[PDB]
RNA sequence: GGAGAGUUUGAUCCUGGCUCAGGAUGAACGCUGGCGGCGUGCCUAAUACAUGCAAGUCGAGCGAACGGACGAGAAGCUUGCUUCUCUGAUGUUAGCGGCGGACGGGUGAGUAACACGUGGAUAACCUACCUAUAAGACUGGGAUAACUUCGGGAAACCGUAGCUAAUACCGGAUAAUAUUUUGAACCGCAUGGUUCAAAAGUGAAAGACGGUCUUGCUGUCACUUAUAGAUGGAUCCGCGCUGCAUUAGCUAGUUGGUAAGGUAACGGCUUACCAAGGCAACGAUGCAUAGCCGACCUGAGAGGGUGAUCGGCCACACUGGAACUGAGACACGGUCCAGACUCCUACGGGAGGCAGCAGUAGGGAAUCUUCCGCAAUGGGCGAAAGCCUGACGGAGCAACGCCGCGUGAGUGAUGAAGGUCUUCGGAUCGUAAAACUCUGUUAUUAGGGAAGAACAUAUGUGUAAGUAACUGUGCACAUCUUGACGGUACCUAAUCAGAAAGCCACGGCUAACUACGUGCCAGCAGCCGCGGUAAUACGUAGGUGGCAAGCGUUAUCCGGAAUUAUUGGGCGUAAAGCGCGCGUAGGCGGUUUUUUAAGUCUGAUGUGAAAGCCCACGGCUCAACCGUGGAGGGUCAUUGGAAACUGGAAAA
């Protein structure tokens, strides 16, 4: 992070628009697949790049509108 | 989004008859499930549906309704009854409860057009709350348009605290009102529990 | 270093002053030592003022500089005919 | 930066040098009338009335302001 | 004024935790987007900063230069040019000197304590300006900047030799409660205090502008001394004010005394001596965290959390230290020193300090214009006009929030087309559309309004205090004259339904169902749990509910939580009674009588700032908002009453 520690995400969503040395936003959430996380990124506000495969949660998933 | 909806629809769900607008299809309810076998009835749905019951009336939202709600707080007496008088006390009500409308709505495009003059002065808000020791007129200018004066002809009805001049198109309000002088009754108590939780 | 004066008190556009005794060492929209009086410029031209007159001599008395826009509305009511009647008396 | 106090600097200086000079001045009159007190003629009177003259001759402008100048009377004015 | 719902098991009741529903943010992120009113906007790096402004003013105190209206003598004759002489109005600003720069604005690194709040005290204090009063306002002198002239200096700036003034500076005179010293009375909270009598002690601008004009007289302002008043400041005190005891001894100028010195004043504030006390389980100390309060959020209420904006108190100004001027500073745009940093240099040496307004980089998830104006209010100087005012008025950017209007309304069935589904008849979207008939809030255009916010000071009239004399002065009426915002808001007429709607969810908790794809895969998840070919829980469609120009998620706080339980809990077995005893400190205490009045109750006086909350009212078209006025609030001080109870004293 920008405070220089370690942690875990579990990304959302179908496709990721993610790799190595990649930059990316950051929520809390926990998961119940296990611990080794208790967060998970945000779709659209950088990097990781909103899928347009959704029309129904746009609002999340970084989608905007389609028409 | 005061208003932009087909209101029918919404009267098909509920049992009530307006609005709107008019009066087959109303044994139903609405949507492709809608003519069978539905949920039952939660204690919500019913303080619920009693609200929307009551919002829809005057089409207005429910940051408003609230508002309304906790104004109806400070002052003594009985609760629900000073919401719904203090309800229709206001502008669109005391247009059409004196008969210068077919339903609720021609009240308030009548009114942001600024048609009526509240003691003789333009306002466009139906959100006003009116008062006694007052007149309600109609903008001289414009008291012989093809709407109103088909609409003040018919004596639909008066409650005795309204009085009017239907030579004159002059309302003034009269005594404070109770639902025993309003048509459209209701339960109260249920719709003050909604706003327990 | 004491002088009544004003403190504008409304919001945006419709200001309400206030007369008030102060030393001008004070900001003017911060502390006082009492209210006397008021002002409102407008909803009736002439303004609507009230003013104590009982206790405003008081201050005048042991020391003011009252400025002249308060001058001006204290001549209106004339608390300072009395003023200099008890001054240039002696 | 800099705008007008330039003046209070040369002023303050000129006040200083003066003021100095007052003060010492005094100090001085007043180490004489202390060791004046030691002797036996007077030599006594003419100082430590003299110096009582410059505390008030010199107190009306400095910070001391009066209290002190009192104080210092209050002792100076008994020890003979 | 207060709500419960799920969840351990084959099924049950309990104890018990976890999660959800609500409200709120100085808020960010995703989606989306019409407008106005109001209010807000570096919570992080007290990190560094280019560029602009942010504090000057008085020529009616002073010397000195510029200036040239007007008047005029000769003229080279080009008969208005001009040489000088010049008469000198109006004005200016370099300088001296007086008052302000310490207020006002900005931030919260520090600080765990009289810093803050609240209530008190000062027989331990100070106080420019402004008021009121009383008295004075005499007599002398010597310099010095600007200005001339020299030198060193790259520059910064420095010095040399003359010269000039003042409300500048320096002496003398005179001057009372002001200091010492003496005595009488009076007084009290202790040191002490109030008044009277007598010996020594200090000042001032001969000033400026004006009228009468005798230049006398006297006026306005100004100066000095003194006594008050008020204002502002200071110290002391009781009380309340955070977490750890896996922090239990600390302290030597510490604690007390004597003397001196010091300070506005008291004081170990500080020196020299005598002394060994002082503080602490009622939590000293040390430790990490932090500006506080009025207030804000929540809660039915007791209570819990926070200290954004607004206002009060405090500390700080690159870090650190010290002191001058001064009424006040140990000084936010002042100095001096040392230090880090940036910069100029001829390398000798010099310059600077945005946590002022804007703005830039930097960090950060994230927080804007290098705006117009001094009309108003308040400041500062002045005699006033007037000048300066990034305080402030007020425009601009942000859906950041609150409030408000609308994106049309009435008639319109055919259940049209068209979508989906169909147990393939039909149902559903559906008066919804289409169509008919009105409107134009709002927007497009054009006019008016350029509304209020403006009261003013100065300018003329008359009127009272005082003067020998409104001649002149010090005061209430009257007219003249002043808008950045803004050609605004608002108003008036015309034009078109044409520009103006979305987000989430649909197993239950929870209002809200059907088809496809999918097949323990992709995926969801706040909980319980879905998903292995027919998923109401995944993704897609349709429809529905909620919600609205706003909506969902995340982080934080309270609620629900009776899950720290004083109101309001429990210990046989569910977590939980030490293994038991002796006894200190502390907490609790039998009965009757008498008294006391600390506790208690009651009444009053003061205070508890204002704004805010809540109630009533009035205005902005209503609301938000603003104001008014009310009630309200203390473990608060002072004081008069009651005696049953707790308490103290006494008797039984």
């Amino acid at each position: 992070l920008s405070n220089n520690i370690e942690i875990n995400a579990y990304i959302p969503g179908i496709g990721h628009n993610l790799q190595e040395h990649s930059v990316v936003l950051v929520r809390g959430g926990r998961v119940r697949d296990l611990p080794g996380v208790r967060y998970h990124i945000v779709r659209g506000a950088l990097d990781t790049s909103g899928v347009d495969g959704r029309r129904q949660g746009r609002s999340l998933y970084g989608t905007k509108k389609p028409k | 989004a005061r208003f932009r909806g087909s209101n029918w629809k919404k009267s098909r769900r509920l049992g009530i008859s307006l609005s709107g607008t008019g009066k087959e299809k109303r044994p139903y309810a609405p949507g492709q499930h809608g003519p069978n076998q539905r949920k039952k009835l939660s204690e919500y749905g019913l303080q619920l549906r009693e609200k929307q019951k009551l919002r829809y009336l005057y089409g207005m939202t429910e940051r408003q309704f609230r508002n309304t709600f906790d104004i109806a707080g400070k002052k003594f007496g009985v609760h629900g009854e000073n919401f719904m008088i203090l309800l229709a006390s206001r502008l669109d009500a005391v247009v059409y409860s004196l008969g210068l409308a077919r339903t609720r709505r021609q009240a308030r495009q009548l009114v942001n057009h600024g048609h009526i003059l509240v003691d003789g002065k333009r306002v466009d808000i139906p959100s006003y709350s009116v008062k006694p020791g007052q007149t309600i007129s109609v903008r001289e200018k414009s008291q012989k348009l093809n709407i109103i004066v088909e609409s003040v002809e018919i004596n639909n009805f008066v409650p005795e605290y309204l009085n009017f001049d239907a030579d004159s198109l002059t309302g003034t309000f009269v005594r404070l009102p109770e639902r025993s002088e309003l048509p459209a009754e209701i339960n109260e108590q249920l719709i003050v529990e909604y706003y327990s939780r | 270093a004491v002088k009544i004066r004003l403190t504008r008190l409304g919001s945006k556009r419709n200001p309400f002053y206030r007369i008030v005794v102060a030393d001008a060492r004070s900001p003017r929209d911060g502390r006082i030592i009492e209210q006397i009086g008021t002002y409102n410029p407008t909803s009736a031209n002439a303004p609507e003022i009230k003013v104590d007159e009982a206790l405003a001599l008081k201050w005048l008395n042991d020391g003011a500089k009252p400025t002249d826009t308060v001058h001006n509305i204290l001549s209106k009511e004339g608390i300072m005919k009395k003023f200099d009647e008890q001054k240039k008396a002696k | 930066n800099i705008k007008s106090a330039i003046k209070r600097v040369k002023t303050t200086e000129k006040a200083e040098a003066r003021n100095i000079s007052q003060k010492s001045a005094m100090r001085t009159a007043v180490k004489n009338a202390k060791t004046a007190v030691s002797n036996n003629a007077d030599n006594k009177n003419e100082l430590v009335s003299l110096a009582v003259k410059l505390v008030d001759k010199a107190a009306q402008s400095n910070l001391i302001h009066s209290n002190k100048a009192d104080r210092i009377k209050s002792q100076l004015m008994t020890a003979n």
